[PDB]
DNA sequence: ATCGATGTATATATCTGACACGTGCCTGGAGACTAGGGAGTAATCCCCTTGGCGGTTAAAACGCGGGGGACAGCGCGTACGTGCGTTTAAGCGGTGCTAGAGCTGTCTACGACCAATTGAGCGGCCTCGGCACCGGGATTCTGAT
DNA sequence: ATCAGAATCCCGGTGCCGAGGCCGCTCAATTGGTCGTAGACAGCTCTAGCACCGCTTAAACGCACGTACGCGCTGTCCCCCGCGTTTTAACCGCCAAGGGGATTACTCCCTAGTCTCCAGGCACGTGTCAGATATATACATCGAT
């Protein structure tokens, strides 16, 4: 039984920002749940933002306005930026 | 036919774009799911995990430590009030509190 | 050699709350557990890790609300915690 | 067997707190502020347990319940 | 532009139980944003509930159970009763 | 054909069946939805909008008056405990609160 | 003819208690929701149920406010509502 | 704007709370709160009109941001 | 007691606007039939939960002395409640106009879906280095003098 | 200030076990193509939000004054802290068993999907009666003597 996680992304990530630094499992338990939590939190808001808008479609709007309505300040801000460069680099390939 | 290029690489992200994407159009949050909000959504959670990390491996070096714990995830995620905002109502396993005296209780 | 009543507790404030590991006595809370789990349904079983996250929950809890019951305390221009204190803390958490 | 949580274990949470002192009634106040939390977080982790046709109260149930209670729990699968 | 509401249904109950009482209709309002909380709470449950069993149908046992979870004490024992009755009346035709 | 019968009417409610069927069908619930939840649900809202009308006619009786208001409302939720804790986090609007005065507080 | 301190403070807890219309005047509240939305987004316009509701919110808010500020206060032996007790509420409430 | 909260106004909202006597610097610590409370529910409601492509914050935005806050209001629409 | 002021409840009469009923229509729900796939059920296997034994040691229980903190009483002075005269702007009612919410029609881009391919990710195995445990010297800090 | 003693921090050595890496495989993401539809855009309507003027009057505001309450100080006594000694049961390790949780395979019945129809529910309209307001009054409560 193959059982999905984020530890390989997250210790990718790691290793970018802290090139000779580990983790310990507890710690990587720690970020799966983090992860899907955050996950969570705005996939439901988009949807609620879709169905208050008589939409069908979650579109990289309702996620841009979930990580505004959620994430507080510069953790918003940051993340907008973050996404909206993805997206550009993304449509042109 | 071409040689298979990931989506993540296109984006330029660590985190599984595909991944994302699946769980969204399979957890029952909309009929239809844009090409762009798995690209978003990834980028987002790769931010947020790059701040935590980065705090929580400047926590480490600061205990001498080269291995994160969740004693550092704690330390790093109470000692900064946003990221303490976002997740006030989270309780994380064996992170302990931040040592706090009231300072009338000092001699 | 007898310490100031206030010196031994502030030792323990510090060395608690520098250090993570959990401070209730694994099977009494387990037996606890488990009696309380008796009265919703007969013959169940317990994952350890259920009863784990059951201490770690409670643990947490706990320091919180002791927290609040110190600062309603102070409030009251004591340094004593009392059954008052826990009680407007509770209160006014809404519990 | 609320009396296993004893005195010392609850000084010993004080402490965490921060609390400096402590009235004697504090323990027994305590241990029923402990009761009615666990009764409630294990209610709800049966419940889950029963619809899923198990005889087993797993983690997942207890941070399930813990996260309708609004007090979500990281470290156990979610 | 025809708009959906509950007001039809809240005052039929009304008049069940009594008679010869009215309603204003700011408390209508009320009974429909009521009507409206609870139907989301539960069904929201019940969808979290079948995600968890990996299931993909909501059934009545997962609506049982989302009334379990979120209705205190008597309230949540009558609500099921009242569950229970119908479901089988409707399933004898 | 048959004369068309309501589901309501064959489970004895007052509710609609068929419309709770479509809100959860187009809610984004589940992928299915068995013939039994509706009916469920509708009799589960059903029993609870008649406990809170009649608490609120009752108040309004003890008032002299013959219409429910949001007063009359907010009266039968705050005096019973379980509607309460049911009803915690919720502003009725226009509803006032319980007369309370801390006994300190009397001459 | 004076009434003592309290009697008409207790009359107007008593009447404020029993009467459900809304204490803010309107005008000015209004004046306050759209200085504040200015700072967000320009030229926005306002339903009146829009205003209406964050009326109710606001009042409805405060009100409970002020009863865990009294709470605070009766637990400091005093009968009078501080800062201090209002600060003491919404820390415990987590806000 | 904040000086339209006048103190008569405090006042009465104490009343409705169960407040007998009143200190003198509860009219700006309450007046400060609500300046923040207002704040945080007006920024969910604007945000919720930018995202519908309006001019107009409607009382719908406004219930959603409450909700979304944990202050759910009834009578407005949901 | 007690009486006087005084606010508040209560009882009755006019009006008025808001709620309860009727009507026409239209669109969403019901009857009927189909396919297909999700869930129910039965057998299997293995892992992981429960139960028991023993020792041993760390933690809990208990006793006791005392000091410091809770708590009650008292005095004072000042800040807040009450009442009254003044002023200020909120409210209500009418009227204007224009911005923008809301609806309809059209069409094109875009996402669901589907089949073939394959390479990314997971399970399992292995090893070495980070960390933990032990012990002993250094430094800090506390309290009695 | 001093000094002794108790606690914590740090430094070094040894070991051990868990994190990191590697490898086989398999199934889930990718690619290429098709097709329906949803939402983007244009355009028109008409609702309601904003701006203003005027009058009225009720609420806010400023001030005077008295007194009840917040707060500081003092004394007392009790009960919680801190430490030494005894007891007990928690924990670790080790073994045994079995029961139930997860997996797979087969079947069947239950729900989505489509069509056709029709009735229930929802805008529009109306009328009439419950409640709001006004006034007089009775009654209970607060206060000073």
């Amino acid at each position: 039984s193959r059982k999905e996680s984020y530890s390989i992304y997250v210790y990718k990530v790691l290793k970018q920002v802290h090139p000779d630094t580990g983790i310990s499992s507890k710690a990587m338990g720690i970020m799966n749940s983090f992860v899907n939590d955050i996950f969570e939190r705005i996939a439901g808001e988009a949807s609620r933002l879709a169905h208050y808008n008589k939409r069908s479609t979650i579109t990289s709007r309702e996620i841009q306005t979930a990580v505004r309505l959620l994430l507080p300040g510069e953790l918003a801000k940051h993340a907008v930026s973050e996404g909206t460069k993805a997206v550009t680099k993304y449509t042109s390939a | 036919r071409a040689k298979a290029k990931t989506r993540s690489s296109r984006a330029g992200l660590q985190f599984p774009v595909g991944r994302v994407h699946r769980l969204l159009r399979k957890g029952n949050y909309s009929e239809r799911v844009g090409a762009g909000a798995p690209v978003y959504l990834a980028a987002v959670l790769e931010y947020l995990t790059a701040e935590i990390l980065e705090l929580a491996g400047n926590a480490a070096r600061d205990n001498k430590k080269t291995r994160i714990i969740p004693r550092h995830l704690q330390l790093a995620i109470r000692n900064d009030e946003e990221l303490n905002k976002l997740l006030g109502r989270v309780t994380i396993a064996q992170g302990g509190v931040l040592p706090n005296i009231q300072a009338v209780l000092l001699p | 050699h007898r310490y100031r009543p206030g010196t031994v507790a502030l030792r323990e404030i510090r060395r608690y709350q520098k250090s993570t590991e959990l401070l209730i006595r694994k099977l009494p809370f387990q037996r606890l557990v488990r009696e309380i789990a008796q009265d919703f349904k007969t013959d169940l079983r317990f994952q350890s890790s259920a009863v784990m996250a059951l201490q770690e929950a409670s643990e947490a809890y706990l320091v919180g609300l002791f927290e609040d019951t110190n600062l309603a305390a102070i409030h009251a221009k004591r340094v004593t915690i009392m059954p008052k204190d826990i009680q407007l803390a509770r209160r006014i958490r809404g519990e | 067997n609320i009396q296993g949580i004893t005195k010392p274990a609850i000084r010993r949470l004080a402490r965490r707190g921060g609390v400096k002192r402590i009235s004697g009634l504090i323990y027994e106040e305590t241990r029923g502020v402990l009761k009615v939390f666990l009764e409630n977080v294990i209610r709800d982790a049966v419940t889950y347990t029963e619809h899923a046709k198990r005889k087993t109260v797993t983690a997942m149930d207890v941070v399930y319940a813990l996260k309708r209670q609004g007090r979500t729990l990281y470290g156990f699968g979610g």
